[PDB]
């Protein structure tokens, strides 16, 4: 019984954009699919509903304009397209199943993974992988190191440390915008003892370049 | 347009405690429904029309009210629990809480800072940044003050913060200072400052050129 | 569309 949605998105100001839930596990048309709106830090925002048996649709008053609700009964899918796509359009939107299908407005019972959307101007591009490694001031029981990640789009990347084989004491921050693009850093600490003696290494990896990298932390 | 509230906004508690989390509304209803968030997940119901239970909840999850106030009241706190909390309104269409935030409460900790110098190979290509890591630190609130030979030093700085951790309950942050090579070959001394409440004096990272 | 109820069953 789940709502999956289609991938994410990069796409161009002043396009459009169609996305798609799509039901299993239960009758499809029974239920109403409503649609909702989560920038990063913000309220949840309704964009509207519909009934996929008539599929008749409730609009946000707001989101007249931008959004268009439709359903395809035979495969059990709702979709999403959204019109002269603009900044404040990025964002992760959801939909979910909500009332036994009548108009009435109800509380959402079940949510899809939900689909990153990102309107941008910028080049995808493939993040560059610094080390950080200490001066050194030295000298102490345990040693932090990290690496930076600068200029890639769009998001998201992972991070790893030593192929994910050691995960104890890592950070891993969230991205912040520099410009047309994304920086990140992640930190690891590591008993002192054990780097330089044996190796410590950044991965990095960025799907929407199909780009992996790695970075070995040499000692300063 | 129904407006919701949450007012008190990031909740303390101690795994094993009851917590409660209020939330109220512009105009009365008993259509609310609350739900939860893990951060990178979608958000799952778990209490409608005010007081029931969706399936699959567990017990130690009640909620109540009616008309403009209504609370969410947690109890026997699990790590698991820790996370995001909003209520919404179906009285009208639909709109939601600004949603609470649950922490967990623990000893006090400082901060242990570390500070890198650019890489070479950021150098290479012309650019030089500055990283300074504060990280395993409790409570929250923090401040990170960034000084080039001895002057404070305020754009070019980007910040960022983790959600508190789940093995250990401390935060994390991260300070990054962003110069052109230029001005970087012609300063000598770059620090990293954090004062925080387990200290009335902060700690210093520095390195010189 | 316009009005608040349920679940049902």
């Amino acid at each position: 019984v789940k709502l999956q949605e289609s991938g994410g998105e990069v796409v161009r100001p002043g396009t459009s954009v169609k996305v798609s839930c799509k039901a299993s596990g239960y009758a499809f048309t029974n239920y109403l699919i409503e649609w909702v709106k989560q920038r990063p830090g913000q309220g949840l925002e309704w964009i509207g509903v519909i009934n996929p048996g008539s599929g008749d649709t409730n609009y946000n008053e707001k989101f007249k304009g931008k959004a268009t609700l439709t359903a395809d009964k035979s495969s059990s899918t709702a979709y999403m397209q959204l019109n002269s796509l603009t900044s404040d359009d990025s964002a992760v939107y959801f939909c979910a199943r909500s009332g036994a299908a009548a108009p009435t407005y109800y509380a959402m019972d079940y949510w899809g993974q939900g689909v990153s959307v990102t309107v941008s101007s910028a080049k995808t591009t493939p993040p560059s992988v610094y080390p950080l490694a200490p001066a050194a001031a030295a000298a102490n029981s345990m040693v932090t190191l990290g690496c930076l990640v600068k200029g890639y789009f769009p998001e998201p990347v992972t991070v790893t440390w030593n192929s994910g084989s050691l995960s104890g004491g890592v950070h891993t921050f969230p991205a912040v915008l520099q410009s047309d693009l994304y920086t990140l850093s992640s930190s690891v600490t590591v008993p002192s003892s054990t780097w330089p003696s044996e190796t410590v290494t950044c991965n990095v990896a960025h799907p929407a370049s199909s780009t992996k990298v790695d970075k070995k932390i040499v000692p300063r | 347009d129904i407006v919701m509230t949450q007012s008190h906004k990031f909740m303390s508690t101690s795994v094993g405690d009851r917590v409660s989390i209020t939330c109220k509304a512009s105009q009365v209803g008993t259509a609310l429904a609350w739900y939860q968030q893990k951060p990178g997940q979608s958000p799952k119901l778990l209490i409608y029309w005010a007081s029931t239970r969706h399936t699959g909840v567990p017990d130690r999850f009640t909620g109540s009210g009616s008309g403009t106030d209504f609370t969410l009241t947690i109890s026997n706190v699990q790590s698991e629990d820790l996370s995001d909390y909003f209520c919404q309104q179906y009285s009208s269409y639909p709109t939601f809480g600004g949603g609470t935030k649950l922490e967990i409460k623990r000893a006090d900790a400082a901060p242990t800072v570390s500070i890198f110098p650019p890489s070479s190979e950021q150098l290479t290509s012309g650019g030089a940044s500055v990283v300074c890591f504060l990280n395993n630190f409790y409570p929250k609130d923090i401040n990170v003050k960034w000084k080039i030979d001895g002057s404070e030093r305020q754009n070019g700085v980007l910040n960022s913060e983790t959600d508190q951790d789940s093995k250990d309950s401390t935060y994390s942050m991260s300070s990054t200072l962003t110069l052109t090579k230029d001005e970087y070959e012609r300063h000598n001394s770059y620090t990293c400052e954090a004062t925080h409440k387990t200290s009335t004096s902060p700690i210093v990272k520095s390195f010189n050129r | 569309p316009h009005g608040g109820s349920w679940g049902q069953p």
